[PDB]
């Protein structure tokens, strides 16, 4: 992800 | 233990133990002990005679007329099998084992033999329930007060059935936390789907005892389980009898446990109080 | 006994304060959070339940849950445990000192009422108290008789429309939406966009953000044009890690929920419908009255131009030959507490408050007759 | 009303799904009380009037009081907020408004129907109040015939079968040339 | 023109086909390793990346990295990279000859399908192709309209409830526990065991293990206890090198951190809970027809047992009045395939697709209105 | 709530 967890 | 049991232990261990040397040969292991259990009613185990061979087990039930009157030919057979025979002790039922027969089971013999109190005392509630099944005319209402002070009652009409529970506390310390405890009993259903209605009341008598000799007085409070085919049929009527037999000594082993907690709880803040004391000492 | 404690339990906030201050002097969230990790360190044997401010400083170890949901309590033990820490912590006043005054929502349950009228009597021994509807108070506050209450809490939206010297119970309209449901749409769409925001954390980040850049748009289908031409109302917000999010269509998609329930699936109307249906159930006469007044409150109606568009659809769904006046003070989301203030310093009120000895006598039902 | 009441004990319904839900409810389970406030005093002493129903889901609604309050609305509009009067008193004021000695057969002769009417003590109820309002002089009766739910349809296929009426139909072309104002003067 | 391609983008092992057949032609895990070393032998020049099966056997030298993580796209360059080789090395078919059908999870961002999109349709220009969910696949797979999904894939596990004709997009619950958090705690245990695995290709090894001696446990405590007694359930496998691992507990305790996340630490729930909440957001009369059919697929829901235990703790969350029933089919792996090639053979989809006059003429915003 | 919704 962008924002929250890595993805 | 959460939900108290119904299977005395006492009798399991002690046949368990004259069992398990059954097969040694001429063992008479002369047995004589007398028990109790909840409820305010003695247990009583004697070989009839100088004969050893032969156990018997009786009960000294207080409400033993109302069981009697009332008749428990279905007792007779269905559970108790050809090893039942007449009352001795003090007119109340009273089973053996004949040892001299080969006994095939143990542990169901056993088992049946540890709910001696709940068989027998199914024997109204469980009567009752047939009665409001097979569509006969709804049998009198009946009240079995057992040997605490308190009075038990039970109505059976058509369509459901209902029970009714009046509560009497001794200590003038533990009034107050039982009322505390059952204050709370009739609204907590937010985990419970399939289970009855729960009400409490202690000034006002339910209308149905008016006319009945039960319970009366002024520090006894109510309680009233209402009963639906859904949760007293053929398969959830055993847990349903379970629970309300032990009802009374559940109460009372919670309430005491609850003491305990906060006693625990008043413990750990004193350790609290000591470290904020100990500010006063020099370094 | 010189005066009198009024705490109003929102479904996500807690105000409370003396009887006669025009402030509050206590306003915190609704949070009992408890620690979720194990704990090794051996100096700290520190409060194993947490409540209030501190409660939302370390929220990043804490499983937060909300006592109240939708405006019914679901479990007591946060409630009597938040109730004893305003009174002793914050506070700092007996509860035999002063008695306290509650306010609820309508069409509660009467579980609910005489379970909390119980505790209050029997935990506490307050000397009295009375259970009272917010948007009276809000009434009260606004100082005026006539008119409609839009209360738009954290939790509830309800409607309870009025007339000089009574009320009618049978036009009360009650909404499950509110802002939990506005929040949790907000964290679905800013999954869409590309963050994502699941655990309670992130839920306050997420309320924190639509309370600071969040608005109502007067009309939909313009304002997703002029979205297609991104280069004006995109808008960058600081998270507390350094990580910046850019917040477009969001800002104005999530209010409209309220005017559209079809987004979350819930097969309703808005509260411009709810309302025209409450005031249209309403006698012809009052209805001109209701028209001119229209009082709103709440936490979840400070979205700058929700008048405006709701003296728009008003307007527009009724007919064009009288006129509809929308009052918006800037001081709504302690109206209720005001309210309760002004009410609990009336001479007249000072007798219809509920005491022990009665209370004991009667039972818990008297809560029930009281003013219903 | 159902439905608002039954918000005051703990359950809510407010989609049409728990609209038809609340309606087979009240079909099966409710009925109307001869005495409202012995009825009321009675559910104080709530331990053998609550009943359960069994939900779609699964879920066990126990209701008590509602079984015998909702049904009250018809005797005591006021519940709803309106300003009328019950079944009763029009009844009454309708057979009041009537010439003196149709008076006594309208009295001896009160049909009922539709499927509102169907509440198990209805009739009793009515027949109570009614010679309570009446002069006590007089034999009142009320006739409860147990299908009264498709009396209109009966009525309706026979006089359809009665061979007079085969002719006061109403036909195409005499429609077309009158037009639609025909139907108004046709039997009012 | 006479049939169309299927691709799932797995997050795991990648599945492709074509329209008709029962089985997948091509079924290989997405890597995409480049040499770690520096290379000192003349005689080979070759392919400084490396996909596929080939990184699989030659993992020992090279830094294998999952070109997607979670449900989310974070490499372009190794995804197309993938479907590069995936189109002509092993199925050796043009893009151009016939159309592509793709997969992607729920709940996932528009910026990935906008991409997804414009790859396609500029660098293979695929003639058409289409977006779809692997839940609505599993699905047609398994010949029912109306029931719950439980793809519980190596990425992503969801949930979407379904009824007749329709579907509830307000009930979808995605959850990002999945196979690669287990096997990080697989390999975090091994660690508290006595074996140590740290780099990508002992965590192939390690995955290769829980694919072959995990399965779930009835009950926790008992199974704890029947390990004190640890003489019947220890089990030895065999290593590349020779070395021989006893496992014991780590077989039934890696399974429960599905139904207990407290244990990676993640404040969220069950999957048991997830679908119990799930369930009852829908309305109450569809309930008992979800109830009545549970469908369940993805490559994380093989452990046997895993029914039995689901089952069990549906019917003691859930009323005891009813019957729930838990169906298991043996080809959950590529039931997402088999729903989508039957997909793609259904006549009335052939009108659906997306073709490269319209997309251009629109844009790529087309594909976020097509079925949303 | 207890019937219809959560609460
Ligand atoms: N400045 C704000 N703008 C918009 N909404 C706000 C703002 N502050 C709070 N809110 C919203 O209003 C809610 C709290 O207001 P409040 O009235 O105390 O709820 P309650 O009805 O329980 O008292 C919050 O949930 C929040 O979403
Ligand atoms: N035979 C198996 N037994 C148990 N788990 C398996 C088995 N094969 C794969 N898995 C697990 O399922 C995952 C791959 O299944 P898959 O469905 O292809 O993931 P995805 O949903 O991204 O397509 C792997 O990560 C693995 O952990
Ligand atoms: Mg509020
Ligand atoms: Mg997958």
């Amino acid at each position: 992800w962008x924002a929250x967890c890595p993805a | 233990m959460i939900l108290l049991e119904v299977n005395n232990r006492i009798i399991e261990e002690t046949l368990a133990l004259k069992f398990e040397n059954a097969a040694a040969g001429n063992k008479p292991e002369a047995v004589e002990v007398t028990f109790a259990d909840f409820d305010g009613v003695l247990y009583h185990i004697s070989n009839p005679n100088g004969d050893k061979t032969k156990v018997m087990v009786s009960i000294s039930l207080k409400f033993y007329k109302e069981l009697q009157a009332h008749g428990a030919d279905e007792l007779l057979k269905r559970v108790y099998g050809s090893y039942l025979v007449n009352p001795e002790s003090g007119y109340n039922v009273s089973l053996l084992y004949d040892l001299e027969n080969l006994p095939a089971s143990k542990d169901s013999i056993v088992h049946q033999a540890g709910m001696l109190k709940r068989n027998c005392f199914a024997s109204v509630f469980e009567k009752y329930f047939q009665f409001q099944e097979e569509g006969k005319e709804g049998e009198n209402r009946a009240v079995i007060h057992y040997r605490d002070d308190e009075t038990m009652y039970v109505e059976s009409k058509k369509d459901r059935v209902t029970v009714v529970f009046s509560t009497v506390f001794k200590d003038d310390d533990d009034v107050v936390i039982g009322k505390v405890f059952m204050q709370e009993f009739k609204e907590g259903r937010r985990a419970s789907h399939t289970a009855p209605q729960v009400l409490f009341s202690h000034r006002e008598p339910p209308l149905e005892l008016k006319d009945t000799d039960a319970a009366v007085g002024d520090n006894i409070g109510y309680i009233t389980f209402v009963l639906f085919p859904r949760h007293t049929n053929a398969s959830a009527r055993d847990n349903t009898i379970n629970l309300i037999h032990t009802f009374r000594d559940y109460l009372h082993y919670h309430i005491k446990c609850s003491k305990a907690y906060i006693h625990t709880r008043m413990r750990a803040k004193t350790s609290d109080f000591l470290k904020v004391l100990n500010r006063a000492r020099p370094d | 006994e010189t005066t009198a404690l009024v705490c109003d339990n929102g479904s996500g906030l807690v105000k409370a304060g003396f009887a006669g201050d025009d402030a509050p002097r206590a306003v915190f969230p609704s949070i009992v959070g408890r620690p979720r990790h194990q704990g090794v360190m051996v100096g700290m044997g520190q409060k194993d339940s947490y409540v209030g401010d501190e409660a939302q400083s370390k929220r990043g170890i804490l499983t937060l849950k909300y006592p109240i949901e939708h405006g019914i309590i679901t479990n007591w033990d946060d409630m009597e445990k938040i109730w004893h820490h305003t009174f002793y912590n914050e506070l700092r006043v007996a509860p035999e000192e002063h008695p306290t005054l509650l306010t609820e929502a309508p069409l509660n349950p009467k579980a609910n009422r005489e379970k909390m009228t119980q505790i209050m009597f029997e935990t506490f021994n307050v000397p009295a108290m009375y259970v009272a509807i917010q948007a009276v108070l809000s009434l009260y506050a606004s100082g005026r008789t006539t008119g409609i209450v839009l209360d738009s809490g954290d939790g509830v939206t309800h409607n309870v429309p009025i007339y000089e010297g009574y009320a009618l119970p049978h036009a009360i309209m009650r909404l499950d939406l509110a802002g939990r449901d506005l929040t949790d749409y907000l964290m679905k769409i800013l999954t869409e966009r590309g963050y994502s925001f699941v655990t309670t954390a992130e839920r306050e980040i997420v309320r924190d953000i639509k309370e600071k850049l969040c608005y109502v748009a007067l009309d939909f289908e313009n304002e997703m044009a002029t979205a297609a031409s991104s280069s004006s109302l995109e808008k960058s917000y600081e998270l507390p890690d350094g990580q910046v999010i850019t917040i477009g269509n969001e800002r104005f998609r999530c209010p409209e929920t309220l005017f559209q329930p079809s987004f979350i699936g819930m097969e309703s109307a808005g509260i411009h419908e709810t309302t025209y249906n409450s005031i249209m159930k309403c006698d012809i006469d009052i209805r001109k009255d209701l028209y001119a007044n229209n009082v709103m409150s709440g936490g979840t109606t400070m979205y700058p131009g929700i008048a405006d568009r709701m003296q728009k659809e008003i307007t527009a769904l009724a007919p064009s030959t009288m006129k509809i006046k929308i009052i918006a003070p800037p001081e709504r989301k302690y109206s209720v507490w005001i309210g309760g203030s002004i009410l609990a310093s009336l001479s007249t009120f000072q007798q219809m408050w509920i005491t022990k000895q009665e209370y004991d006598e009667a039972g818990p039902s008297i809560v029930h007759r009281k003013c219903f």
